[PDB]
């Protein structure tokens, strides 16, 4: 027959969870083709659009280094030689530290990405520290070696 | 026969645990046969395998419940 | 922990909304980096081998005092008085590491000190992400009638955000140029320690 158990253990009884679109065939294809709880794909009603937000983020950058700016001007801080410049500084930073973080990973045995590797990137090579997210002593031959050129001296 | 041989299924074992962070009734399936040739091989309990069938019949019945009456 | 020493610090600072649980961890994580960073020998009677016996802060706490009621007067009163290490010694050694730093069982003036300064990196942090806020929102600023029964009656009034705390921080960690004077017409990296705000 089959042992219908008196009671089920916590794994058979779990209120599913939203689960990811996973295999790697792809989503929406108007083919011929499932888990019990989709997620929801992600939307927006109405708004500026991130094709404006992503383009107003380099003047809220220099406004907010730029100290600030007068009423009835914004916009233009750069001229159209300097923000080309500043792209490609920004493309340069993020290609160079994830090559240097991944291979930095990948030496300790890892298997996977953490941010403490990028955090050691980031401080050791550029000096930044970014918060909120989580010694050397001399052994005795060293000191031989000083006792000696001290006996030598005196 | 491609199932006979140790290293070929502890290499379909990855295959089966990396397609399990979205259960479905065809992979439920396949991690059950997979537990039962460990099984055979003296390699798990029976209760693991009870267990795995019955949280396939679990989600087939939730997905029988979805569809119209 | 310390979350509720924190929200009441905040308080007396100048937050009166109620900042959210992400704020509360950054301060706590910079706190505790900060805390584990950490006459006088020096002096000009210390020129001689033998030494011979002697013989817009302010503004603004000004005028918040007197614009406060009698009851927040009594909570401004009773939040002046938190604190990281008063008679929680125990719990601030475990919080802070003390064992697998230093040696254990330090003097209870070190204690006094640490949160004496701790209080204020904790006034600092809160007036830098205000004032930051405060320009943020007022560059930002330049459809349901009738009404129900659970609507805030004026709301306006919101908390400072972690974006807010990371720009204080950033600002916070510049040094003089004193300390890069001797870098000038090179291409060198400058590369120092936590600054000890």
């Amino acid at each position: 027959k089959l042992p219908i158990p008196k009671v089920l253990h916590d794994k058979a009884i779990q209120m599913p969870q939203p689960v990811p679109n996973i295999g790697g065939a792809g989503s929406g294809r108007p083919t011929y083709t499932q888990p019990a709880l989709p997620k929801t794909p992600a939307f927006q009603l109405e708004g500026e659009g991130e094709r404006v937000l992503n383009k107003k983020k380099l003047d809220e950058l220099v406004r907010q280094v730029c100290g600030g700016t007068a009423e009835g001007q914004d916009g233009n801080m750069l001229t159209p030689e300097v923000e080309e410049s500043v792209l490609n500084m920004a493309d340069a930073f993020v290609d160079n530290v994830l090559h240097q973080a991944c291979r930095n990973a990948k030496e300790r045995g890892s298997k996977v990405l953490e941010i403490r590797d990028i955090q050691l990137v980031l401080e050791r090579v550029y000096n930044i520290r970014i918060p909120g997210y989580a010694k050397v002593q001399p052994n005795s031959n060293w000191i031989k070696k000083m006792s000696a050129v001290q006996a030598a001296k005196v | 026969e491609y199932w006979q041989n140790q290293e070929n299924r502890d290499q379909l074992d990855t295959v089966i645990k990396g397609v399990m962070d979205a259960p479905t009734p065809r992979r439920y399936f396949f991690q059950a046969f997979m537990s039962l040739l460990k099984l055979h091989n003296k390699q798990e309990t029976p209760q693991d395998f009870n267990r795995v069938v019955d949280e396939a019949i679990q989600l087939s019945i939730r997905k029988w419940h979805q569809l119209p009456k | 922990a310390n979350w509720f020493e924190l929200c009441q610090m905040m308080y007396v600072s100048g937050e009166t909304g109620e900042p959210s649980l992400e704020t509360t961890g950054i301060i706590e994580d910079i706190v505790r980096q900060q805390v584990i960073e950490i006459g006088l020998p020096w002096e000009p009677a210390s020129f001689y081998s033998v030494e011979v016996p002697e013989r817009q802060r302010l503004r603004k706490a000004d005028e918040r005092t007197k614009a406060m009621t009698k009851e927040e007067y009594v909570t401004w009163s009773e939040f002046r008085q938190a604190s990281f290490t008063y008679r929680k010694g125990k719990r601030f050694r475990e919080w802070a590491g003390f064992g697998l730093v230093t040696d254990s069982k330090p003097s209870d003036d070190i204690i006094d000190i640490l949160g004496f300064l701790t209080f204020e990196m904790v006034q600092t942090l809160t007036e830098e992400a205000l004032k930051i806020k405060e320009q943020e929102d007022l560059h930002r600023e330049r459809l349901t009638g009738g009404g129900g029964l659970f609507d805030p009656p004026n709301e306006g009034r919101t908390p400072v955000e972690p974006r807010h705390i990371q720009e204080a921080f950033r600002r916070l960690q510049q040094r003089p140029k004193k300390a890069r004077a001797m870098l000038n017409g090179t291409k060198l990296q400058q590369r120092t320690q936590l600054k000890l705000f």
